């Protein structure tokens, strides 16, 4: 069975699926977890970084796309770096060329298409790497929830990578919760680093490996590292 | 590198307390042939813009379509596309801005000079010139060709700052516009009596006056005026 139809993005098997592109979402559970979710007035990312030996450091999981914008990256990171880079260039044409900013629906769609073309064309292949979207925008604050098979979805709050269920759960429960903690950024940092740590098992989050990220009404796009998150620990 | 055929005359416009106004005659000259009398170069996008395009009439039919084209465009998978992502007149401008600059830097301009006018979805005034050459510019009142020499000088003694706009109100600008056209009536040896006028207020919203004509003229004195120096009769 499977061996027969997974050779390829561009063959579906018997049951109408395609292998390549479920074995690239493969890749994503293999990653370190990374939490997102908003409330009305900021939205922030949480994600734990992964480091290979002990005399090496933890792998960046967060790229800032525009002041308005920004991603988690969870899976292959040449893949993150690719497509952050093509959201980078796609917020700054709408900048240039209508003097807007990229709505954060808007830049989902592109990269669902942008995905999309790897999935069914002979000698591609489908990216390797899940991605959580925040950004503030004419609308408010926002979460996307991408995967490679294109699948591009808006959130209150999510999570992807290894044992994100954990977190996940956490937030479809404290759901009614956070998604009120309006003009208080750090109430919401903190019920992101309690849905992420929901996630552990083989350590705990420390100092130069935990990474937030967060954006909002009076808020560009930052990113914290190390001793900056120490008061989050 | 073209030459303009079938052109468009001035276009003038100028801001008041709440809002802004725009006019220009129904005129597409052929050199000296006064040919074509029905023609709109006022185009409407939305309800809080108005882009006036003077020159060349065959681009500004193309510019009519390009615009047009965005309107549909800003729809497609955009659920607040009559709302907060609805297109705003600095977003119009900037395009337009885009495509004259690349179009000049290509050799093959758009023969024409364009005022777009509006206002922005927080109420501000929107009132910029774009040209063949890509130029822009802002200023309480702007005018192109032939208004620019006649129009300005009088839309300026009406608000010649800044400061002059919250003082300014739509009757009175609307009157000095009319003035305005009456003049360049007189003196513009290539303008029609009929012409088309626009107010895009931030309370009233748009307003869109077809089939105007210059009325209130002072012709009596011609009678008085005989030969050119020294005959009597």
């Amino acid at each position: 069975f499977r061996n027969n139809y997974d050779g390829d993005t561009v063959t579906f098997s018997p049951t109408g699926r395609l292998f390549q592109v479920e074995y690239a979402l493969e890749a994503i559970k293999q990653g370190s977890v990374t939490v997102g979710l908003r409330s009305n007035t900021h939205a922030v990312l949480v994600a734990l970084k992964r480091n290979a030996d002990e005399l090496s450091s933890y792998q960046k999981k967060i790229i800032k796309c525009d002041e308005h914008m920004g991603l988690s990256l969870a899976g292959l990171a040449p893949d993150a770096r690719v497509l952050s880079n093509y959201l980078r260039q796609q917020c700054n044409y709408s900048s240039l060329v209508f003097n807007r900013k990229l709505a954060v629906e808007r830049a989902g769609h592109l990269l669902c298409d942008k995905a999309q073309k790897n999935t069914q064309s002979y000698g591609g292949r489908p990216y390797g790497v899940g991605l959580l979207i925040i950004g503030y925008d004419k609308s408010g604050a926002h979460l996307l929830e991408f995967q490679p098979s294109g699948n591009v979805t808006e959130l209150y709050g999510t999570a992807i990578g290894a044992r994100s269920q954990g977190a996940k759960t956490y937030l479809e429960r404290t759901l009614d919760t956070f998604i009120k903690i309006d003009g208080n950024p750090d109430e919401l940092i903190k019920a992101g680093v309690e849905a992420i740590s929901q996630s552990l098992r083989d350590e705990s989050l420390t100092v130069d490996n935990l990474s937030i990220a967060i954006v909002g009404k009076d808020t560009p796009f930052t990113i914290y590292d190390g001793e900056a998150v120490a008061k989050y620990i | 590198t073209q030459q303009p055929i079938v052109t468009g005359t001035s276009v003038i416009s100028m801001k008041y307390d709440n809002g802004v106004i725009i006019a220009a005659d129904n005129l597409g000259s052929y050199g000296s042939l006064l040919r074509f009398n029905g023609v709109e170069r006022l185009i409407p996008v939305g309800d809080n813009t108005v882009v006036g395009i003077s020159g060349d009439i065959s681009d500004m039919q193309h510019i009519e379509r390009l615009l047009k084209d965005l309107v549909t465009e800003n729809a497609y998978d955009n659920p607040l596309a009559d709302a907060e992502e609805a297109l705003e007149p600095s977003y119009i401008f900037e395009y337009l801005a885009t495509v004259m600059y690349q179009r000049r830097s290509k050799m093959n301009p758009l023969w024409n000079a364009i005022i777009v006018a509006g206002v922005q979805s927080n109420g501000d005034q929107f009132l910029r010139y774009v040209n063949l050459l890509g130029v822009t510019y802002s200023s309480p009142t702007l005018a192109t060709g032939f208004g620019a020499h006649m129009a300005n000088p009088l839309l300026r003694k009406v608000v010649d700052r800044e400061s002059d706009i919250p003082k300014t109100t739509v009757q009175v600008a609307e009157e000095a516009i009319v003035n305005a056209m009456r003049v360049l009536y007189y003196r513009d040896a290539r303008s029609s009596r009929n012409f088309s006028l626009a107010i895009i207020d931030k309370n009233t919203g748009l307003t869109f006056k077809k089939n105007l004509q210059v009325e209130n003229m002072k012709w009596d004195f011609a009678k008085d005026i005989k030969g050119y120096g020294t005959q009597k009769i």
